[PDB]
Order: C-alpha cells, then structure tokens, then sequence
C-alpha cells in the first residue's frame, strides 16, 4: 500500500509499511521564542547516483537547507534558531539490482583534516544543497584544507562499522529501498546560530557495492527529502 | 553486577593530567596548566565515547621539593609553603611569581605547606552552556573550538622567599570528574590522536588482520 | 577539646578515595541541566547495539570498506567454508573493534551472551542455502559441511530470509566472568558452509556478499576497569 | 581516643573556604543595631536605577556635562541619524560607566533586559517627530528613515510626550546567561532619526537637546564576581 | 539566580591587605598594620560603594620565613613559633621587640608555630557608633576622618630568640568582611584613587570615547 | 571547625588494632560466595578428631 503525505505545498508518497526509525526515542518538540510553520514542508534536494565506484554521500543539515525557500530566509533573518529534522532517503532500483546502504545521522560530525595542521574549509565541510563525496583512497597530506574522505574513517578516525550507534537504518536492496529518520533537536545549548554550527550531519555509505548484470541500469538514483520539524527562532521585536 | 559499567563508575577515577616544575629563584618559577581533558589519551578517548558531558571537577595536587645546588656553607631551609591559585575564566592571569594576579580576591587560591595532607579543591559545572561539548562541528573563525568549554586555569608558586640555596618543586595535579551525565554515545577512537586542539587523524586500518576469512 | 586519635591512613591520598571537598567557587549558581536527547546511563547500552563486523580482515582489505564484505559466489564443488573465526569478544581481531569489543577492552572480567545477525546482499532473485554452525569451546573446528551439520547448526535460505540472527551461549569453566583477554583456551568457533549453490536467473549476477553484525544478548557484564590497549 | 582520619586538604588555608573561626575578643558585647534608612540587600537593587547615559563621548565632551547631551536642531534636508550606539552594556562605552554598567562590570554573566529612557529637553512650544528604533543583534544597522521605519521602531512626538520607554529584549544563544565583555559579536543597535524636522514658534530656540536615561527592566541576574576594569 | 549579588556574596571575599617582613635580629624585628579598609582599592571601592556598613572581620595569617646569610659552620635552628597581637582601640602599642605591650592580657594573642595550618582569629563589630561610616562630611580640626571608625592594630614577631643565623620572616594579612549589612548606596568611584586618607581626586572623563554620536 | 584533642598513640601502628581502613578497589563487585562443603568455624572442630598415635617411637 502507498501513503501520501502532503506537506504545506509539496506532497510525497511513501510505502504505507515503512519503518521509521526515532533518532534517541524523542520526536522533535518546542523548546519548553517564534516559531514558523510556512517552513514545514518537504525538501527534495538534486538526487545523486549510486554507482558500482561510489564510496558514499554527506549533507550538513542546517547548510543543506541554506538555498530552500523560506527556510533559508528565516536563517539569513533570524540571528538564532533550533529546529527537529525528519530525513526520507529512497533508491529507484529494480530487483535486478543488488546493494546494500548505511543511512545515518551523525550528530556533531566533526571532521578531521588532511592536513594535520590545519582545519578544513567550509566549502569542503558543506556544498548545500550539493552533495559531499567520500573517497574510497586516502587523501594526501600535501592538500592544505581539504577534509580526509577516507571511507573506513568515515572522517570522523572511527571505524566506520561502529556508526550503527548514532540512529540509523540499512537500506537492503533485495529486502527494502528506503529509509526515515527522525531527528530531534540536539545540543548543549537551547538555541544556536545556524550559518556557524552544523548540528546534524546525514550519511550514507554503500557497505555492499552496488551490483548488476550489462543491460541493466548502471546506476540507482538516492532521493534525500527533508522536512523540518518544530523550527522556530528568536524575536525581533521590544517588550 | 553490571554495576561497574556506569557512567559514574566509568569516568569517576582520578588520574595524573598534568606535570611541571618550578624553582623559587628564577622570577618565572611557576607553573601553569589551562584545565581541559585532551591532555591524557586514555582520559580523551574514554570522554570521547559521548558528546556532551556535565560533571564536576575534583583536584588533588602533589607537591614535591627538592634541594638544588649551592655554595651556602651551611642551608637551612624552614618547612615551604605553596601557593595554588585557581583563575576562573575570565579572570586576571599571572606573568611573573611577583604579579597582582595572585592576590586577586575573585581568583580563590590555596595556601598549602609541605608535610601535611596534599590540598585539594573542588569546581563546579562553570559555563555558561547546559554541558560541556566534546565536539563541534562548527565555527567560532576557527573550526570546532567551542569556547564554551573554558574551565579555568592554575597556577602554582613557592611562598617563602628563597633562602641560601634554591628550591626546585614539582607538581603532580590529579583531575577526577565528579557526578557525571553522558549524552549522544560515539564510536570509540580508532585512529591515533595526532594534535591536542582538533580530531586531525591519519587514516588507519579497520583492525588487525589475520590470514584469510577461515583462518 | 574532644579526645580523638588518628589512625594509620589519616593524612594519605588514596587515588580512589571518596571524601567531602571543598569548593573553590562556592557561591557561583550553576546553569540549571536541560534535557539533552540520548542520555546514557551505562557503557552496556552501548555494547548492546549492533556493529558491522570486519570479517573480512585480509590485510589488503583493512583499509577499505571490504573489510566487511564476505564474498559469496557460485562454485562449481559444493561443501566449501565461506569463513570462519573464533568466538573471542576482545582478543581475536574480528570483534576486537566492535561496539561491543571496544567496550569489553576497557575491563578484564566479563560475561554475557554474543548475538551474531548475517545478512544476506545479494539480488532478490538469487537463491541458496548456508549452513551456519557452532562449535562449543573444546570441539575443533568443523572440516566438512556433514561434519558441521552433525553438530548445532542452523540452515539459512537466503531465498526465504534475508537475515539470521544466533545468540551464542556464555558456556564458562562455572567462572560466571572470565578474561576478557585468554592465553590458549578453547575458544568456540561460528562457521559458514555451502549447503547449495548460489542459484541465480539470466542477467543476474551470482556473486554476493554477506553482512555480519554483533552485539551483546544476554545479561551481560564487565568488571575491573582497566586501560584500554587500543591508545598508544 | 575517638579514631580519626584526616582527608586530603585538612591544613590548606582555601581563600573560599567557609568554617567557624575562635573570636579575639569573646565577651566584647557590640553596639546594638538601628534602623538606617536606605538598607541595600542586592546590588541588583542598585542596577535597576536609571543613570544618564552619555551618548555624546566626542572626547571634546567627556570631560563636560555635554556627554549627556544628545543635540538636536532644525535641518534643512530630513531623515538624517540622530544618535547611535551599540547595546553592549560593559563593553561599549556610553553604557560602561552608567550605574547599570558599573554592576555588570563586576561579573562575567550577565542576563536580564536593558530599559532605555528618552527625556526631550526643548521648549514646551517646539514640535517634531523622531523615529526609535532598535536593531536586534545579527542585522545590521539601518541607513535610512525608512529602512529604521520598516524595522522594529516608535514614532516619538515630542509634541505630545516628552518622554518615550524602550525595554530592549534579551534576545541571546539559547545561553540565559551571557559575557558582559563580548569579542567582535553580534551586538544589536539602538538608533534615532529625524521623522519631521523640529517646528518652532518665533521667538523659540529650534536648538534643543535630549537626555538618554538606562536601567534594568526584566529579570536581571548576574554571575562570576570578578575584578572591575576600572581600577588601576 | 540572583543569589550572587547580594550583599554577602558581594563583600564576603577573603583578600590580601597587607604584606610585611620582619626579621629577629634587629630589636624593630616586628611588623604592624593598622587595620583599615583602604589599603586595597579593590576593596576600598567594593566597600564605598555605600555609605554605612556593620561587618565582622576574619582574619587569616599566612607567615613564611626564609634563612639569611651566616657564617655559623652549621644551622640547624628549630621550629619558629610567631605571635600575633591584636591592640583594640586604645591599647598599648609596642615599639620594640622586647616590650611590655607584647604581654597584655587585654591584647589578645595568637601563638602560632610554623608546619601548622595558618592562624586565624576573628574581631566583631567594636565601634561605639552603631556602623561604620565610609564617608564622613564633617570635621573631628581634620575634614572627614571620623575615629569612630578604628578598628585596631595587629602586630606580629618571632618568639624563638635568635639561633646561630638569621631568619627573615613575611606575613600575609588576609582580610574578610563577614555578615555585612550596608546602608545608602553611592555612586561608584569614577577616578582614580590619590590618597589613602582623603577623598581628593584628579578631574577625568566621564567615560571613554568614541568619534561620533552615530559611532 | 570541632575543637578535637589528640590522645597520646594517635598515630602509632599498632599491629594488633581493628580499624577502618580505606579499600584500594572500591565498586570493584566481588564474586558471590558459594555453598562448598567442609566449613570450618573454629580450630577445635580439627581438634575434636582423631588421629593415629606415633605410640612407637623407636
């Protein structure tokens, strides 16, 4: 059975029996100053393409969002904010098709650098809207700011097996095709400023390489839509 | 008896962060240590298992001296007594023994002298956050530093003036989290930690390897 | 004033004493707590989630996400081991830097139950069959696929199941915890065999790989804190 | 005797320490106490009076009573700024050395709303229109009349009023307490504009002058005593 | 939490006042302080922030002493014991180390050896006037001194007789106003302090400054 | 703080004294005791069995 779920001015469809998985068993409230609900719909960003080589994708969530509608502008007029995610991530594929995915959201995935040094830059931590590339090699020290992508260290120095504790959902080709995390509203603090501190950060990495026979199709699209939850910013106006 | 696998029971053990020494006739003798938990490899990573953390501190500091040559036909040093001041953040901070800083009324200071029990003082949860952040995916620009996590500075220096001959001692500061709450569980640190001030990392293999998959 | 005596011990410092202190800031006012999503009350919670699985250790494959990987494909002779390891949570190498094993080296005593999930990867329109067996401490390994059958097995259909979930029993010298590090002692295995072949319809590929994750089952349990080996 | 053990710390003399001291002089018998007038229980009693703020630093007025003087006078073209600070109460410097500043400059956290009073000072026959208005922290000041006027702002007739109350709201990271120093941070504006020019009967000065007066309004807290700047 | 600027909070801070060093070979081998709460203008201004006050006082001694130059083949003096005599006003007052005034029974003193916890001894509200004043508009002729506000005198020297070699000893004077209660608030000092003794001030701005009114 | 007095032998050991003393390992845990049979509470219960008697020394 297909549900479909429809959102301010955007609607999507989703299996009726998809497992959705609660980030820490908290949905997204408010915070017990100005909310917005102009903001709840759905964000269907530039799907990417699965392929045999792909190592694996990542968005930083506020930046992701940084270039979408009112979103956007309520983070460029509003100093300060806190809001809840929920993340649908679906792979178009045929049963022909054999692969298996890691869809997690890493709160504070800080990343390491190349270079020892130095830090990443911002437009290597976050492309917005576009989508940041893992690397399947090991990136070179000589590089000054780029972020080391190695795929096993998930660019964290973790093994990146263990990403299973932060929520999650596989993405079984054979067996299910996607996946819905909801994300509440993490920090140390009530709210933050959104252009400076990425709170969450999305992955999604192919443990099983993507598969199949010639004359199939050479690639499986992934589809991310995210709908923000219980935004709400500070206000702007006197007592 | 799964006990011992708190979180209490897990992070409430006192361990030697820090060392230094300082002799009294040298106008620099004194020593200092900007308080943070990235110090000791085995105290990051096991803190590094969560991503924020509340907890209080407990300091113990071991002090000892021991006599430096001179050419006094006779020494006679009486009993030293030492100095540890606490400078919380944002409070004035000491550039030579002889400094205003140390007699700061809003730096709370131990005075302590040698024999006794070693001194010990305690400071609470200090910033202005709701917990401590183990890390930051963010700016401040300088990427993930988080100045939210200050938690004060020491400093250490001898009392009495010198006498006929030097006196050299070292500090042994002890450091054990007190009452403490855990958020958000990490994967553990694989990789070797390579700088203090960030997660740089040099990638590394998953774990070790055998010969093939049936042994 | 009141007579009292000092015992042996009285002006020590013991490293894991618990005495009153006193505060260096008294009168400051904390920042009240808030409540942060994902509070931990227990290293175990984290040893009870599960972790992909290096199988596939095979130094070329360390550094990549291979490691993980356990190839399956269509051989021609049947009865072959797809792999194999010993059940050391903490020592071996496979479930050394698991959620689980990473925990487990941070104490010397331990107890409890290991839950082992496979996965199959593979096309939906491939089919088998997979005998999953283990050796209890003491029994040797397995040579055969009639050798392993005659012992505790399961047989998995990948045409049926996707997955296949084992909970190892504890199985202790009545030793209720044993160390978490071991020098030469049975150690019980967990093997895979062919019980069929892959098979596969035209324009299928027959090569798959398996998934293998772990996790603590059972009422389990650590003791004696120590320094993990795992830090320079 | 009694046994005893004495802890770590017994013999340290902590500055912050908090214990029951002998009395050099038992038996003394002090002078009773009397009811004084003008009792103080909170410094915070003493932050929410309101102070002149000298606006006009212009260092030719620091060292005069025209600080506090906020000159306004006919102009030929209209719209132009009247005044403009930063609302940074101890960091600044028209609001460092104001009563409010004064207290705030002993702590490091601060927390609470600021109340700013605005007395015109022109003759009861001068009318004329000022526009208030107040820009929060993170966007920037405005350089016009009408971008102030589609903002957050008050139409202020001195013709009919000759006082205007702002209370500025709190407005900070989710932190409840925030620095009293503050490094290159969004700060947030307060700033006046001429809505009309200042209309005089003949034989009345168009040259008139405002007072700005600063408070506590909200629940103002501090924290972290500390050292004032201000002294040596 | 408004907890921290009450008047308590605000004053009930231990400082160093006074610092002094004697030695016990020169017959005026003896420091002395008259206690007062302007030495410190830290403290001065805290405390003029209002116009009456009624404190008790606490005080801590922190006493080192250090071996001087000798000509002795060995020193191996003993342990010092110092005294700490506290003259109330319009006591005797010595002016000698050898002196009746160290043996009043109206003086109270302390006796303290040296390896101990550091001394302390507390004096109450002993003025004959019902608080202390910190701001007197009137003449005694000498303008604003008003001696209702003597607190007394402390004074401090060895009691061991001189060995085989010198020992000069310093003594820290830590000051703590205790169960305060403060009457009139004042505007804050704006310039710098002159004089210990009067009020007299050098005109200065009001504030600092910037280029313009519009910034 | 109390006005205490020490008595004389207030830091002395005293090989045969009974006081508290602080443990090295505390929240340790240890193994819990098990029934095995034999228990002895006291010498005599040895004591109180016989024995064969080196009556030829010889």
């Amino acid at each position: 059975r297909v549900r479909s779920i429809t959102l301010g001015n955007s609607t999507i469809t989703t299996q009726e029996c998809a497992n959705v998985v609660v980030g820490y068993g908290v949905w997204p409230e408010y915070l017990k100053t100005q909310p917005d609900v102009a903001t709840c719909r759905f964000y269907t960003l530039e799907s990417v393409q699965w392929m045999k080589n792909s190592a694996g994708w990542w968005w930083k969530l506020p930046d992701a969002l940084s270039q979408m509608g009112l979103f956007g502008q309520n983070m460029q007029y509003h100093y300060l904010g806190r809001t809840g995610y929920t993340i649908h991530v679906q792979c178009n594929a045929s049963k022909f098709h054999q692969g298996c995915l890691l869809v997690v959201c890493v709160p504070e995935a800080e990343m390491g650098c190349s270079n020892l040094n130095n830090t990443p830059e911002f437009a290597e931590l976050s492309g917005g809207d576009t989508a940041r590339m893992f690397t399947d090699t090991q990136i070179g020290e000589t590089n000054s700011k780029k972020v080391q992508t190695a795929v096993w260290n998930a660019g964290m120095g973790v093994g990146v097996g263990n990403l299973t504790i932060y929520p999650h959902q596989w993405i079984n080709l054979r067996t299910n095709n996607s996946a819905t995390i909801v994300m509440p509203y993490i920090n140390s603090v009530p709210m933050d400023n959104m252009f400076r501190h990425n709170n969450l950060t999305l992955m999604i990495i192919p443990f099983v390489p993507l598969n199949y026979s010639e004359g199939s199709s050479p690639y499986v699209p992934i589809t991310v839509t995210i709908a923000p939850m219980c935004a709400e910013y500070n206000g702007l106006r006197l007592a | 008896s799964r006990s011992e696998s708190s979180i209490e029971n897990f992070l409430c053990r006192a361990a030697c962060v820090y060392y230094a020494t300082y002799t009294n006739n040298s106008e620099k003798g004194y020593a200092e240590w900007v308080i943070n938990t990235r110090q000791v490899a085995q105290l990051r990573r096991k803190l590094e298992l969560f991503t924020y953390l509340r907890f209080d501190l407990e300091l113990t500091f071991v002090i000892t001296s021991a006599q430096q040559p001179s050419t006094a036909t006779s020494v006679d040093a009486p009993v030293q007594t030492h100095q540890i001041m606490y400078v919380p953040p944002g409070g004035p901070v000491p550039t030579k023994v002889t400094d205003y800083a140390w007699q700061t009324s809003t730096n709370p200071s131990v005075f302590w002298t040698e024999g006794n029990a070693p001194p010990r003082m305690s400071i609470p949860f200090i910033s202005i956050g709701n917990a401590y952040s183990c890390f930051y995916d963010g700016w401040t620009g300088v990427y993930g530093i988080n100045t939210l996590n200050n938690m004060g500075t020491l400093y250490m220096r001898h009392v009495n003036e010198a006498g006929q001959g030097p006196i050299k001692s070292t500090v042994r500061i002890y450091f054990k989290p007190k009452h403490v709450k855990a958020w958000v569980p990490r994967p553990p640190r694989l990789c070797q930690y390579e700088k203090q001030k960030n997660v740089n990392f040099t990638p590394t293999g998953v774990t070790t390897t055998r010969v093939g998959i049936t042994t | 004033g009141l007579p009292v005596m000092t015992t042996p011990g009285s002006t020590q410092f013991l490293t894991s004493d618990d005495f009153q202190s006193p505060s260096a800031m008294p009168q400051f006012d904390v920042t009240p707590e808030m409540q942060i999503p994902g509070r931990v009350n227990n290293l175990m919670e984290i040893a009870e989630v599960d972790s992909v699985v290096p199988v596939n250790n095979t130094e070329a494959n360390v550094n990549s996400l291979k490691a993980y990987q356990i190839p399956v494909q269509s051989n021609s002779d049947n009865g072959k081991q797809v792999f194999g390891f010993p059940l050391q949570p903490g020592a071996n190498g496979v479930l050394n830097r698991t959620l689980l094993g990473e925990i487990l080296n941070y104490y010397t005593h331990w107890s409890g139950s290991i839950k082992l999930t496979f996965m199959f990867c593979g096309s939906a329109m491939a089919t088998g069959k997979f005998l999953l067996a283990y050796s209890p401490p003491g029994a040797g390994v397995p040579k055969n696929r009639k050798d392993a059958m005659l012992g505790t097995h399961v047989i998995w259909d990948v045409g049926l199941q996707s997955s296949c979930v084992l909970c190892v029993p504890w199985i202790s010298q009545t030793h209720y915890r044993y160390v978490v590090e071991d020098e030469y002692t049975a150690a019980g295995y967990i093997t895979c065999w062919y019980q069929t072949n892959i098979v596969v319809p035209a324009d299928v590929q027959s090569s798959c790989d398996i998934l293998c994750f772990v996790s603590a089952c059972n009422d389990f349990s650590v003791r004696m804190l120590k320094d993990t080996p795992f830090i320079r």
